[PDB]
């Protein structure tokens, strides 16, 4: 089993979602497949909480 | 105008924007069945004079 040896560190549960910054690689996929899977995996229909623009 | 003792305001108004329909999903059904504090399927009604449900 080619895996490292260490013990997990316990963290307190975060009340709010944390920001994430993705990083890209050399692999590429067709745009249509990505759009189709975004449509398949989304929870897109809902009512957002509209904020104060000004 | 007064149809039958019912006075009507001079102005006219009506909504103009209609929201798109949201299809019912299984996750939504489970969320309704959870009966969370904010999403209870029952809305209480209160008597106006003395305020009891």
């Amino acid at each position: 089993l080619g895996m490292r040896i260490s013990a997990l560190q316990s963290l307190s549960d975060t009340p709010a979602p944390v920001q994430w910054l993705p990083q890209y690689t050399i692999d590429q996929v067709a745009v249509d497949e990505g759009d189709a899977m975004v449509s398949q995996l989304t929870q897109l229909p809902l009512r957002p909480d509209y904020g104060s623009i000004w | 105008a007064n149809v039958w003792g019912v006075r009507l305001a001079d102005s006219l108004s009506s909504p103009t924007i209609e929201t798109r329909t949201r299809h019912y999903t299984l996750h939504d059904f489970y969320s309704d069945l959870d009966a969370s504090v904010g999403k209870e399927p029952w809305r209480p009604l209160r008597n106006q004079r003395t305020n009891e449900i």
